[PDB]
């Protein structure tokens, strides 16, 4: 008889229940199993975050989970219960999906990592454009909530590591009337704009700047992979290139990896002397699990080279490393992948890249 | 006059007797029914005022509790904003400053802005002629809006204020290697501004000790959430710790009891009498993905803007009490918890002209 460690998880079906499952297992077969043996325990989203927050307590941390993978649901409902309630006990979560950047912020999420960047991170594959083709001059439009201005922060911090930005505008979420905005970015002698905002913010940017006949030739757009969705995509001007993470949307994948991940870690975790077990159930439990902190700083350690979505290591913030980007470039109206970023490189496939006006 | 509920939660020992005894000419009156709760994990505290709220007509709560817990008050601001029902945080670890409340949340705390304690704290180092000083955060929730405050004040004056380190520990991480006491060791200032946790502070304060910054010659400054409960003095802090404090000296936990039912009874008898409605109790927490758009912060206008009994009990839009009355406790050497100033009207009244050792 072996020590049995509970790993948990909220996922959007009952195949994905049925998946994390069967990962659990095959790590069971990998791994050195006789002293420590994992276990699944999962869930799928509740319909509200009330719920859900309950749900975490009653099905998962009773079950003294050691961590949780969490998915973005199909249908409004974020991990952000799950983290919370989780965080309460420093009990680790492994966000398989989501992608907003406010997920990296500390104090607002203690115990969060993920298997997929952050949207902000797009700055990367930006920035290594920018050198690529020679960029040394852009201006950068974002919108000004929570994502736009961690997009920015990103891209300045490695441009203040060469090329400069050479001014930064901001617009109010929800404008339709950006004419004013795009105005002063038409009044530069720069013509590479990098765009960051929703999909619906988008739009209004794109169709404002084409009234301006800022699509056209001299001028290269440069988004990233929520300005091309949906109906973004829809007015977006031809020639722009954007982003689309590869396995961005495939939570079986990311299942896979993460589960791979946290068996690692649980197996490096119980190498270490003194190993407190989770708190069993919410009710009555008030103070953290000791050792969840030690746990943590495991798991951001934790190098997983051969995983499906590639090479899974983790920043300061928790934040999956070296993540692959299909390079999307919008010719005659259709998406076309015209290269994508590896990790770390550039790799320009045979497909001609279209700019506007050419 | 038609009744509104308003239910009072009452975490630990209570003369329930003193707070019925110790307690309306409006448009409206209270039916105020007291709770008692022995638990304050998430759990309890969620299901408790979700079963509240549906075994009667709740218009808002009004919570107090014992203990130390500032997750007590993030737990009820999440509560307040998915149900959008008025919650006040009276006493304990409800009342410990949330920084970052939801947008919606409808949720206030009895107690000091971080940004009041900020400035409270530079009037004390002022009045000591302490112009030199360090200051040190972990990421709990504030720990910006502490430090930003600070900044802004002192690049703003024409004192001499020198602020020679910041510090931010992680304690998300386990402190193996030995890091937080590598961060500590780099302070040199007389003055040291810790803002934190209570139970954070308690490590923090032992680590520091043992690379030999509590003794004479370094004056630590905390507020009010380290200090909490003043009957409790873990065994780490260091004598000659300086506190501001708002835990219930003056203004006991019957009178706050009593302000709390009179706020939400006024600001709903203030909105009936202006709109001809007040927001329907929540039939329930379970069914609050549906009834979203029929559901408002409506009541939040008149909540922070209650003036009863000759008192203005206005809060902030920030969700904290405005014009606090606060009391400056000094550690002394029998480790009790000594009152050494007032802070009133602005005006910061100290008690000792020279401070004593021994
Ligand atoms: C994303 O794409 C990048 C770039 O293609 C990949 O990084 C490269 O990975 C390859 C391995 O596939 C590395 O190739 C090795 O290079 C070694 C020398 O590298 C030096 O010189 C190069 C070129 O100037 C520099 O880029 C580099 O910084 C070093 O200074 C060779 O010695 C290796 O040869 C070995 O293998 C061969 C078999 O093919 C044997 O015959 C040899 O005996 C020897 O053992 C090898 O060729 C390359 O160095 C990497 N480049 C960089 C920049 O790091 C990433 O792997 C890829 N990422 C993902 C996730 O796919
Ligand atoms: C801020 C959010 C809103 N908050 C939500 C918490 C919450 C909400 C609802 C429920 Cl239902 C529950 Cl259960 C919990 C997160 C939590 O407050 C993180 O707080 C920390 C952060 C940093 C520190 N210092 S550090 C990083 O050095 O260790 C300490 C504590
Ligand atoms: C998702 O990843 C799995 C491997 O884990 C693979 O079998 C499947 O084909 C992938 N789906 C897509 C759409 O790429
Ligand atoms: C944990 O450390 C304590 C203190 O020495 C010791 O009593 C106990 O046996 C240890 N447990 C393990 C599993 O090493
Ligand atoms: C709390 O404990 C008291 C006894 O100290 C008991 O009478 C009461 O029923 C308990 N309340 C709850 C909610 O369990
Ligand atoms: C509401 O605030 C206003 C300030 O604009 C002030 O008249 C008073 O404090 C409040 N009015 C009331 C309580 O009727
Ligand atoms: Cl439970
Ligand atoms: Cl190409
Ligand atoms: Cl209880
Ligand atoms: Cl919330
Ligand atoms: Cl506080
Ligand atoms: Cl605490
Ligand atoms: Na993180």
């Amino acid at each position: 008889d072996p020590k049995i460690v509970n790993i948990g998880a909220v996922l959007s079906t009952k195949k994905h229940e049925q998946i994390f499952r069967e990962a659990v297992n095959q790590a069971n077969k990998r791994h050195f199993t006789r002293k420590i043996q994992l276990q699944a325990t999962s869930v799928t989203h509740r319909p509200n975050a009330i719920q859900m927050a309950l749900s975490v307590c009653e099905d998962l941390i009773s079950s003294q989970v050691y961590a949780i993978l969490v998915s973005h649901p199909p249908a409004h409902l974020t991990p952000t219960p799950i983290s919370y309630t989780a965080g309460f006990y420093r009990i680790p979560v492994i966000g398989l999906t989501t992608r907003m950047s406010i997920y990296s912020d500390k104090s607002i999420h203690l115990s969060f990592l993920r298997t997929v960047p952050p949207y902000s991170h797009q700055a990367l594959v930006w920035f290594e454009m920018m050198r690529l083709f020679n960029w040394n001059h852009v201006i950068l439009i974002v919108s000004d909530d929570h994502e736009g201005r961690a997009a920015q922060k990103k891209l300045e911090t490695l441009l203040e590591g060469g090329p400069k930005a050479d001014k930064v505008l901001q617009f109010e979420p929800g404008t339709k009337n950006l004419t004013a905005l795009l105005l002063e970015a038409k009044e530069l002698e720069a013509r590479v704009i990098i765009l960051s905002a929703s999909e619906d913010d988008a739009t209004a940017v794109y169709k404002s700047a084409a009234m301006l006949d800022m699509t056209g030739a001299g001028y290269v757009w440069l988004v990233g992979e929520r300005e091309i969705s949906g109906s973004a995509l829809r007015y977006a001007p031809d020639g722009i290139i954007g982003l689309q993470l590869i396995n961005g949307k495939n939570e079986s994948a990311h299942i896979s990896d993460a589960v791979a991940v946290v068996a690692q870690a649980i197996h490096e975790l119980f190498e270490m002397e003194n190993i407190t077990d989770p708190p069993r159930g919410c009710v009555g439990n008030t103070n953290i699990w000791k050792t969840g902190p030690l746990f943590k700083r495991v798991l951001m350690s934790s190098k997983y080279p051969d995983g499906v979505t590639g090479r899974i290591e983790f920043n300061e913030d928790g934040d999956r490393k070296f993540a692959q980007y299909s390079i999307m470039n919008l010719q005659n109206r259709k998406l076309v992948q015209v290269g994508i970023f590896n990790g770390s490189y550039i790799i320009q496939n045979d497909r001609k890249i279209i700019w506007p006006g050419g | 006059p038609p009744s509104i509920g308003i239910a009072v939660i009452l975490v630990g020992t209570s003369d329930e007797v003193a707070i019925k005894d110790a307690h309306h000419h409006l448009s409206v009156v209270p039916r105020v029914e007291l709770v008692a709760m022995n638990e304050t994990d998430p759990k309890s505290i969620i299901t408790r005022i979700c079963d509240l709220m549906s075994d009667r007509k709740i218009q808002g709560v009004v919570f107090a509790d014992d203990t130390d817990q500032e997750a007590i008050a993030q737990i009820l601001d999440f509560i307040s904003a998915q149900t959008l029902t008025p919650i006040l945080g009276i006493h304990g670890g409800s009342s410990m400053i949330m920084a970052d409340k939801d947008e919606s949340s409808m949720f206030f705390q009895f107690g000091p802005s971080i940004e009041q304690q900020a400035s409270v704290m530079l009037n004390i180092m002022e009045e000591y002629d302490w112009y030199i000083f360090s200051i040190v955060t972990t990421y709990f929730p504030g720990y910006q809006d502490f430090v930003n405050k600070i900044r802004s004040t002192i690049e703003n004056s024409f004192v001499g204020w020198e602020l020679e380190e910041v510090l931010l520990l992680d304690m998300s991480l386990d402190d193996g290697d030995s890091k937080i006491q590598n961060q500590l060791k780099k302070l040199q200032s007389p003055i040291i501004l810790l803002y934190c946790t209570k139970e954070e502070a308690t490590y923090i304060f032992e680590v520091a000790n043992s690379v030999g910054l509590t003794g004479y010659g370094y004056t630590w400054i905390v507020p009010s959430l380290v200090a909490g409960d003043t009957d409790t003095v873990p065994s780490e802090f260091p004598t000659g710790l300086i506190s501001v404090s708002y835990d219930e000296w003056d203004y006991g936990l019957p009178a706050r009891v009593r302000d709390g039912i009179a706020i939400i009874t006024t600001a709903a008898s203030d909105m009936l009498s202006e709109h001809s409605f007040i927001p329907e109790p929540k039939s329930s927490c379970y069914n609050t993905h549906e009834k979203r758009i029929y559901q408002s912060n409506m009541l939040n206008r008149y909540l922070i803007n209650v003036t009863f009994e000759g008192r203005d009990l206005s809060f902030s839009e920030d969700g904290y009490q405005m014009h606090p009355k606060l009391v400056i406790i000094l550690l002394n050497k029998e480790r009790k918890w000594e009152r050494v100033g007032k802070w009133k009207d602005k005006s910061l009244q100290m008690k000792y002209y020279v401070w004593p050792r021994m």
